[PDB]
DNA sequence: CTGTATTTAT
DNA sequence: GATAAATACAGACCTAAGTCCTTGAATGCCGCGT
DNA sequence: ACGCGGCATTCAAGGACT
């Protein structure tokens, strides 16, 4: 069984709203540490890894490890059904066929239970191993979303050219082209606005536009983005949470000649 | 009266596969599938009122036991024949996880499947195979030709035939005994004759006769149910003398209220399906009937054109 | 082959002792060919497709201008067309599996509009596989693990017209950086006209009953039902060369 | 002659928008007591019974009974041609034909005269039956509309169950199921948020999602909606106005 | 070369949004004395003429006159790439290949650069004939747009009558009729909420609803619209910018 | 039907 | 290796017409967030 | 107030008609 009680339902609502426009079906692995989840995009170009630890839950109880296959659209609808201030409790029975979401408000005595039929998803639990990244970058999330949305109008390609103490984004399209250059700066007055750079080796890479839009769609989760680059390896895009994260593992374009 | 009684067709709809009387080989094969499990994909086709929907519904019920509520998806194809249905509802039902008895799987019943559009049928092709381990599709339609060949490839072609008079008589006798109706052999024979193998027509006609007159006799069943139009039309076409054909027309068709377009269409259908007449004479009578049909459709629908068509046919037969 | 299948079942039982039950599966999927040596008929088409997909990288290095000895080095995309149920999809999947590429399957009937096909398959054409990278890139036996083979099934069901995607895919397939394996049932269709000069046509024919005789005898011996080879020819003729339906 | 003047031109706007989607053909019959409107949907599943009273009109004059029929699609189009700060005037001659709508503001001298051709709608039965329903409840309109629109996504049928101080809305569909449980509570600090429920016998029936969503479009008229239920009786969805009411009579489904 | 530093990107955004669904390809004629833009629709019923002066620019310098053909939808896509607290800079070389759009921000750490490829379109001659108009009125843009959108529902033909200090808008449809009556009013408390009717001859003109809806799209530029009627000449539909005008010459039937 | 293509046989 | 059997298979696809239907693209209005 | 965000509605192209 499983009885996981969230502090708030808006957190899960925004989390599911973060990556419902990229992947449609996700397997939620609920283990004693929390709920780790990873699912491949339909195009098999992006991988979304989500972990939420027990510290997030007010009371998390699990008897046996079980798999939770869910549809993102139905989950988004169910979370839309609940109000912001309720405490959302996930209840699952043995041999789970449906998930009993429990929106409940302590101020009133209104109790709303929605049952989501569990989707049967068959996919391999491919392992994830970290590697040394030439470029580890953190930016304000709003600026990152704004620049990606701005250049995506011109073209379907985003080129991340990190020169020495420079971050240049270039898009080349049929009608017009655009380039944005960001200078690293750290402000003691406001840590959120500060920009941090680590450059082991320079890296030049080009990434798909729609996947980057789906990545920045998780801007609500964290104020600062976690961006790590490797020339021959997928770039990890991380949104940090209190007890977890929303990993985005994107594949680059072919850098022909 | 404010309330009504349930029709005999639906009240006495078979609830088990054994009650089905016709197509003994197919019913036994479906019963063996129900007992053993592992239901294959199928399309069931045939004429109206011979037990296609009943067979598939009984198969689903017996196979899935108490899980008919969730394992069975009921979707009238004519009502829902869009690619959106396949993309959202059928796909979500197929990907749905449900714990079942070992042999059994979830069953999709798509009645009147002949009316599905090309796009939805083509989109169903990959849903049929991708989720075959959990979901098994079943199709029921009047004409299997409307279903695309690749979809026919993925399923068993289980074809039905017109019900024999003996099986219809057996079912009618069972219902008569169960509901204490007074009957005569001539009346039951006439009901079978008018039904022409359509069991639903037979039961509806029995209902009408019982409620209206109370006794199942030849006289009552002929007053409440008219003789089949193609037979009188064929008798008109195959008469020896022209005056006989004119008399049959005037009495049985024109004075009884049958329309010119109905008469000419039924004459064409009978002529194309006639077997005694040689093909060349059949074709030239079809030509004359088609000319008369053209005049009727242009707006000249009168006894004069029908009599002229009969005269041309009789001249054609008389060389 | 019946004895080999019994041995395979025994090994599977031992592995399980150490999720769908086999009898639950249909006969079409439980006897699906696992390697290219079990496909019945159209051996020449399978060999040609295998050679094309193997020399695709060499032709890519030559920029596809050179045709090559076999001639399947000037076409970026290949089309497999024939009567339904003869094994085009199985052959494409098997040639993709053997050579080590990552299989990406899209049903064109499900996705036929310009918007969805455009976005998905475009960002699929020039992208590596995260599944291919995370699927044990460390060993160097398969270099093609990164790359994609997009086997677009049911190409015959795409929307027609300029607004339809069937004409867009013609412009789409010539500019691609990954192999494309299109499969359709009725190649000689008005909607499929933009595709003659941009794809390597491959005509899969109806296999002859002699080749499928062995397969039918094997699946009959395994399933404990008696089959006489004299009626196999009549079965194929009645079914019209459709192995799935027989 | 009829000269009905609204101090708030947006009031009639909101009333018409409440049931514009539900029905297209309505007979606005004006008497001395006020305007009474009644209409039936094409599927004949919902009954709309509007009753405006003289207190709503700043100036109301009806010499003789008159029946004014119009199309809601065109009449709503006519109403969207007026600003918020205007006063509406409904004008009809002795013989009912070509009703005239006047949007006037006197602060800035502006005149807006619009006309609508009347239509001969034969159905003028004008019957509603007062019944001692098994349950009578009242809840804020916003909460009921939120519940209806939230449960309409799961399925096309919404089941309402009335039990001893418990109100449950159940919706079971193909993607899942959901049920909202509320209880009748009285809040002295904010009376508007309170929920009342007077039940005699348990009630169990199901309605359609489309018609329920069409009914909740009337939540813009009153802040609280009263809902009365009975065994195999038309559910009465009542929105009380200052001078009258707007009632939706729903017909449940067959078990 | 051409160097134009706009006061705000939002202003040029509204000038472009004035005639989005009106024309598709235009040629901006850039000279020292501001920029001119003329376009003719496919039905030969309206003449969009856009004139903005030097005073509308914070900084404008153009030694060599240049023709600047652009596409409307791509230009709007370019415009939808900057913050509304940013200033626009138009910089071009003598070669008419691409147009460089520079976004400058008060904080010197955020710079955006964009380009717009030119297209070649057969330009049309200037229609600047100042024929006499019978009646001239000016009313706020928002109220006129509301009236046009309101009366376009009843009928597709708009009847405008100006006679004896009355302004009328009539739209007789199949379902009913529409008639908006407004009198000229001057308000000292707010200047923009005033009607200035200057009539020299009565006017009875019929106009298309769709074209009027296209014209009222430019209500975001100015708080008021100046509209002049002529019984033998196309009416002028003018919005008054800071130092420029957006004009529509609709030819009546 | 005639013409082209592919697989088993001589 | 060439030449016979033995056979599966491709040869080709138009313009109008009236009315219903479906599918995807383009369009509109209206609710939520800042 | 002001701008996006889905979602209902309107528009346009293709296919079929025994
Ligand atoms: N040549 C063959 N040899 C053996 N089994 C085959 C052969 N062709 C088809 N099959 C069987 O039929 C199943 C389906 O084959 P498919 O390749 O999907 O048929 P198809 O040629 O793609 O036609 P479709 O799917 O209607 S477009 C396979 O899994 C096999 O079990
Ligand atoms: N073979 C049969 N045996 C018994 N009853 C039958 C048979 N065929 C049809 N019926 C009767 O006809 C009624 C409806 O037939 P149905 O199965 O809907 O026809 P169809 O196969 O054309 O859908 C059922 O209630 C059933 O009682
Ligand atoms: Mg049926
Ligand atoms: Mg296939």
């Amino acid at each position: 069984m499983l009885e996981a009680k969230f502090e708030e339902a808006s957190l899960f609502k925004r989390i599911i709203d973060g990556f419902k426009d990229c992947v449609q079906l996700v397997n939620f692995q609920c283990k004693e540490d929390g709920i780790i989840a990873q699912a491949v995009d339909d195009s098999r170009v992006l991988l979304v890894s989500l972990e939420i630890g027990v510290e997030a839950f007010q009371e998390y109880r699990c008897d046996h490890p079980v798999t939770l296959g869910m549809d993102l659209t139905s989950l988004s609808k169910i979370l839309r059904c609940g109000n912001n201030t309720d405490t959302l409790t996930l209840i699952a029975d043995n041999t789970p066929d449906s998930i009993i979401l429990l929106f409940e408000d302590t101020k009133k005595d209104r109790i709303a239970e929605y049952s989501l039929k569990l989707m049967d998803i068959d996919a391999d639990f491919l392992k994830i191993e970290e590697l040394q990244y030439d470029s580890t970058l953190s930016l304000p999330s709003s600026e990152f979303s704004k620049i990606v949305r701005d250049l995506s109008q011109l073209s379907d390609s985003i080129n991340i050219m990190i020169t020495k103490e420079t971050i240049k984004f270039v898009a080349d399209g049929d009608i017009g082209s655009g380039s944005v250059i960001i200078k690293p700066f750290v402000d003691m007055e406001h840590p959120e606005t500060s920009i941090k750079l680590e450059m082991d080796q320079p890296v030049d890479l080009t990434f798909g536009a729609k996947y980057l839009l789906d990545i920045i769609k998780g801007s609500s989760l964290s104020d600062r983005v976690g961006i790590r680059l490797s020339s021959e390896a997928p770039a990890l895009f991380q949104f940090d949470l209190k007890s977890g994260f929303l990993q985005f593992f994107l594949a680059p374009k072919f850098n022909d000649e | 009266t404010l309330s009504l009684q349930l029709p005999w067709v639906e009240k006495y709809r078979p609830q088990v596969l054994s009650d089905i009387v016709g197509n003994k080989e197919t019913i036994d094969r479906l019963q063996q599938i129900a007992k053993d499990g592992n239901m294959p994909h199928m399309i069931i086709s045939g004429m109206p009122g011979i037990g296609k929907t009943t067979s598939v519904h009984c198969l689903a019920h017996e196979l899935l036991g108490r899980s008919y509520a969730d394992g069975v998806l009921e979707l009238n194809a004519s009502d829902d024949r869009g690619i959106d249905v396949v993309r959202n509802q059928i796909k979500h039902f197929a990907q749905k996880k449900l714990h079942l008895p070992p042999g059994k799987h979830k069953i999709v019943i798509l009645d009147e499947a002949d009316s599905m559009t090309a796009g939805a049928q083509q989109a169903l092709r990959r849903t049929m195979e991708l989720y075959s381990n959990s979901t098994r599709f079943a199709f029921a339609c009047n004409q299997s030709n409307k279903i695309i060949e690749p979809l026919q490839s993925r399923c068993a072609i289980l074809r039905y035939s017109k019900l024999s008079d003996e099986d219809v008589l057996k079912r009618l006798l069972q219902i008569i005994k169960l509901e204490d109706v007074k009957y005569t052999n001539d009346g039951l024979e006439a009901i079978i004759f008018t039904a022409e193998g359509d069991m639903r027509q037979a039961i509806n006609n029995l209902q009408s006769t019982v409620a209206g007159h109370g006794l199942v006799n030849a006289d009552n069943v002929f007053k409440i149910v008219d003789s089949p139009h193609p037979l009188i039309v064929k008798k008109m076409l195959l008469a020896s003398n022209l005056e006989d054909s004119i008399q049959i027309l005037r009495t049985d068709l024109w004075k009884k209220g049958y329309s010119s377009i109905d008469i000419v269409t039924t004459s064409f259908r009978v002529t194309k399906n006639l077997a005694q007449v040689k093909e060349s004479v059949r074709l030239e009578m079809i030509k004359e009937i088609g000319l008369t049909h053209m005049r009727i459709l242009e707006g000249v629908g009168t006894y004069l054109q029908l009599a002229s068509m009969l005269a041309k046919i009789h001249k054609l037969n008389n060389k | 082959e019946a004895e080999l299948l019994v041995k395979k079942e025994e090994e599977r039982s031992k592995k399980l002792a150490a999720v769908v039950r086999e009898e639950d599966k249909l006969w079409t999927v439980k006897y699906a060919p696992t390697n290219l040596q079990q496909v019945c008929g159209n051996k020449g088409s399978v060999m040609k497709l295998k050679n094309w997909l193997a020399n695709w990288e060499n032709s890519k290095k030559n920029s596809f201008k050179h045709a090559g000895k076999d001639g399947s080095g000037v076409f970026r995309a290949a089309m497999l067309y024939g009567p339904p149920g003869i094994g085009k999809t199985t052959a494409a999947h098997l040639v993709a599996q053997e050579l080590g590429y990552d299989i990406l399957e899209q049903n064109a009937s499900d996705v036929r509009s310009k918007t969805l096909l455009n976005a998905g398959v475009k960002n699929a054409l020039d992208n590596m596989s995260v599944v291919g990278y995370f699927k044990h890139n460390e060993e160097a036996q398969n270099l093609n693990g990164k790359h994609f083979v997009i086997i677009m099934d049911e190409v015959d069901g795409m929307s027609g017209g300029d607004r339809g995607g069937v004409g867009q895919l013609a412009q789409f397939c010539r500019k691609t950086s990954t192999p494309l394996i299109l499969i359709c049932n009725e190649r000689n269709l008005p909607k499929m006209r933009p595709f003659d000069r941009v794809c390597l046509d491959i005509q899969f024919r109806r296999p002859d009953a002699n080749s499928i005789k062995s397969r039918l005898m094997t699946i009959a011996i395994r399933e404990k039902f008696k089959l006489d080879p004299n009626v196999i020819d009549r079965l194929i003729q009645t079914t019209r060369g459709d192995i799935r339906q027989v």
